[PDB]
């Protein structure tokens, strides 16, 4: 399918200190 | 006697200038910025630099706030505006600023200190070359401000310029004169010279690794010194050096001893170094032994500051953000091996009534639970529901943390009955989405976007509430938490796929999304997410979404299009026409991508009508990954759709993906090798010339060490299908990539692709047979995968692989060697 920078990005961008 | 030298101005503009201070200190605003851009004004003179550090260094007879101000002006001129410099001119600043440094008041000290950084690293240390040996010479001390002042200029040029210094390479002279001011009696200096020195170790100079043998012998002997700041730069020196080095017994304790400073920048300086040490391999025989010291400060330091619950902004990267850190490497080291350590404290900090613990406690739970999952799971059937009703906590704080924590275990919650966990789980955390508190909003979403990351078709019941609350959001929200909200939805339909589609979630969803699409114009940068949100939209609304296919679809054509036509414009005359931001095409295509994995065929009519593939063709050939990675995506996406209208441009096109088969570009590569292969079982025989071009470097990859899985797996399939159109030529490779390919395809489903490609190995195997029998064992491996076979797929495998069994006396000696369940499935199967 695709490395999608949408996941990654969507991924990395959910709010979290740990 | 012998040589002198001086500059003199005169009573000209000497007066206006200081009339043009004496005002530009005024109490009034506007005089201020009249005054100060009227000066910013009057730089077109080579000279009035002069005037300033005239002011400076011989206006002797006029008060600081007018000297230092002079100075700092000129510090503001030298750094905005450098290019038309008088060099004649700056001499004078440079002779001056360097000899008047030792003066007695601390104001004109420092203001001279910034001035010479400032000329320092912002012209380079190039062109003036007899700074660093002057200063250097005047380090010997003296008095006091002039070492000082000096040695705090090597401070910031050290800290500013560190690379570039690597004058005869001089550095080799500056270490034994910072170890000559390294046993100071004054604690300043020496803080000033282990800030000097902690530069050049990450960057592990050669210069460095022969004096460092007593270097830190003597860096040891500051560990009681009492200075805030030489605390700092030592405990930041080790930090430092324990990333590129490997007297543990008592570092470990005066580390622990200083976790708990006073000073929490300083413990924070002391906390870098759990990180560095669990990121290292020795950290798993060194560390284990005096850790029940360890955690309960590491939980001591997770507390919120009492200085940072008032400004709820925070700051980036905190005490509390590296012992949350810390924890975390640590857990990810010792897995479920840390359970006595804390459990106690969890046990008592989770339920107590002064908030500002239990925080503490929830976050800590927070903190282990990707490295203690598997330990953690029995104590878990009590803990959430004691974290679903801290959902309903009315301090804010307490109540984001509990949905991000909360959020950290989706697989336990969505692993377990619905109604019980997941039902509670999603109806309060809906409940605290629509919040009058920003934080509570952004953090609950990026809560809801891993639910659904991890509960994937679970939701599809609940679609009408969930739809409701996140549109209830979506005419709610305000501008920063709706990213995220684009993020939730974006998710959701990657995560409930095709359900999506009823007509009337589609008036729940469809409505807003193409509010926000009418009222935003093309070079609005906000199209960035909401594309991308349609994209996954696009995907599960399928045919549904077939009303607004043609608008959507142009629009993207259109702003492909636009973008390239601006690309085209900077390639041929930079200093006339504009550069574009490359960002519109990727996820222009992206959702193009999407579209065609929503509508397949039914996107035919749209192809052909629009001069697209050229514009793709012009896309795979830019500079950076992201085009081609989504371009590549798109090609795939578009060949499984429609091949009437792609043919043609196939020539021209595998060329392209024979240079683009590039490990470096990870996010590329594969989407590029996915492409072919979804154009082989397209081709068939046709594909039969274009073999030598893409093969031999696809086999070279597959055998690569550090590759991601992903890459191995559409890799796997590319050289099935291959297999499948083309064996004569495929088929030889058999010895070199028969390990990785069955090694690696383990990890899938059971669909088409996977059935592809085993037709095609079969199929490469039956004519080339003698490839794969080294190594056979693989192969059955391989054949343990598959659950639901086709019937003429399961005849390929139980008839020529019969025969390899047929041709029984030593099938056992070889067949017991790997496990029973898929030995007696594969006899009993095949």
């Amino acid at each position: 399918g695709k490395m999608d920078s949408r996941g990654e990005h969507r991924q990395d961008r959910r709010e979290r200190p740990y | 006697g012998s040589m002198e030298y001086e500059w003199k101005p005169d009573e000209q503009g000497l007066q206006q200038i200081l009339q043009l201070l004496k005002e530009s200190q005024s109490p009034d605003t506007t005089i201020q910025r009249t005054v100060q851009q009227k000066l910013e004004q009057l730089n077109q003179y080579p000279d009035f630099n002069n005037y300033l550090i005239f002011v400076l260094t011989k206006l002797k007879s006029e008060d600081e706030p007018t000297r230092s101000l002079s100075g700092l002006i000129l510090k503001n001129n030298v750094k905005a505006h450098f290019q038309n410099f008088p060099n004649g001119v700056t001499d004078f600043i440079k002779s001056e600023c360097l000899n008047n440094i030792g003066d007695s008041s601390p104001l004109i000290r420092a203001t001279v200190g910034i001035l010479i950084t400032t000329i320092a690293s912002k012209g380079e240390l190039q062109n003036w070359p007899d700074l660093l040996p002057k200063l250097c010479s005047l380090l010997d001390s003296e008095d006091y401000n002039t070492c000082e002042g000096a040695f705090g200029a090597l401070q910031k040029i050290c800290e500013d310029s560190a690379e570039i210094l690597d004058l005869d390479r001089p550095l080799n002279i500056m270490i034994p004169k910072f170890l000559q001011f390294f046993k100071h009696s004054s604690p300043k200096i020496r803080s000033h010279a282990v800030a000097c020195v902690n530069q050049f170790i990450i960057s592990r100079t050669q210069a460095l690794m022969l004096h460092i043998d007593s270097f830190i012998e003597n860096l040891f002997a500051l560990a009681g010194d009492e200075e805030p700041e030489v605390r700092k730069n030592v405990c930041r020196a080790l930090v430092m050096l324990l990333e590129v080095r490997m007297h543990m017994h008592n570092i470990v304790e005066y580390m622990l001893q200083r976790t708990q400073d006073q000073d929490e920048n300083v413990a924070l300086e002391a906390c870098e170094f759990w990180l560095t040490l669990a990121e290292q391999p020795i950290c798993k025989d060194v560390l284990v032994r005096h850790l029940p010291k360890l955690i309960p400060v590491l939980v001591n330091g997770m507390k919120y500051s009492d200085i940072d619950i008032i400004l709820l902004t925070i700051s980036d990267w905190n005490l509390r953000k590296c012992s949350a850190a810390a924890l975390d490497v640590l857990a990810n080291v010792y897995r479920d091996e840390l359970l006595p350590h804390i459990l106690p404290l969890l046990k008592e900090l989770l339920f107590h009534h002064e908030w500002v613990v239990k925080e503490s406690g929830i976050l800590v739970l927070g903190a282990i639970a990707e490295g203690c999952m598997q330990g953690m799971i029995p104590y878990l059937p009590e803990l959430i529901p004691h974290l679903i009703q801290c959902l309903s906590d009315k301090k804010a704080l307490v109540r984001s943390i509990t949905c991000w924590t909360l959020s950290r275990y989706a697989h336990w919650v969505v692993s377990q009955p619905p109604d019980t966990y997941l039902k509670p789980l999603m109806t309060e955390l809906l409940k605290r989405i629509l919040d009058s508190n920003k934080r509570v909003q952004e953090a609950a979403c990026s809560a809801f976007a891993t639910l659904e990351e991890e509960a994937c078709t679970e939701l599809v019941p609940y679609l009408a509430y969930i739809l409701d609350t996140l549109v209830f959001a979506f005419s709610k929200y305000q501008h920063k938490n709706l990213l995220i909200l684009y993020d939730a939805i974006g998710t959701l339909a990657d995560s409930v796929g095709h359900h999506l589609n009823k007509p009337e979630y589609i008036q729940m969803l469809m409505p807003p999304l193409i509010q926000k699409w009418n009222m935003l114009k093309d070079e609005d940068k906000d199209l960035f997410p909401l594309l991308e949100c349609l994209s996954s939209v696009a995907t599960a609304l399928q045919s549904g979404f077939l009303p607004y296919c043609e608008p959507v679809y142009q629009r993207c054509v259109n702003l492909v299009q636009k973008t390239l036509a601006q690309a085209m414009l900077n390639n041929a005359q930079p200093d006339q026409y504009e550069a574009p931001d490359k960002d519109f095409m990727i996820v222009a295509l992206d959702l193009l991508s999407g579209l065609a994995e929503g509508l397949g065929g039914n996107i035919e009519q749209l192809v052909a009508r629009s001069n697209i593939l050229t514009l793709m063709y012009q896309c795979m050939q830019d500079k950076m990954p992201e085009v081609r990675q989504s371009s590549f995506a798109l090609l795939g996406d578009l060949t499984k759709a429609c091949f009437q209208h792609v043919k043609p441009c196939i020539a021209d096109f595998m060329p392209i993906l024979g240079t683009n088969l590039n490990p470096e570009f990870i996010s590329v590569c594969n989407n590029a090798t996915w492409a072919i292969g979804e154009i082989s079982i397209q081709m068939g025989i046709e594909m039969q010339p274009y073999i030598p071009m893409v093969l031999h470097q696809l086999v070279e990859i597959i055998n690569r060490p550090n590759t991601p899985k992903t890459l191995l797996e559409n890799t796997a399939i590319t050289i099935g299908r291959l297999g499948y159109v083309c064996p004569q030529e495929v088929a030889p490779m058999l010895q070199q990539f028969i390990r990785p390919w069955c090694t690696s395809l383990r990890n899938i489903r059971d669909n088409e692709e996977k059935d592809s490609a085993f037709r095609g190995i079969c199929t490469m195997i039956s004519v080339n047979p003698s490839g794969v029998i080294q190594d056979f064992i693989f192969f059955c491996d391989a054949v343990a995968s598959w659950i639901n076979p086709k019937d003429d797929l399961r005849d390929m495998f139980c008839k020529i692989l019969h025969g390899f069994k047929n041709q029984d006396e030593n099938w056992r000696r070889f067949s017991d060697q790997f496990p029973l369940p898929l030995k007696e499935r594969l006899a009993a199967f095949y």
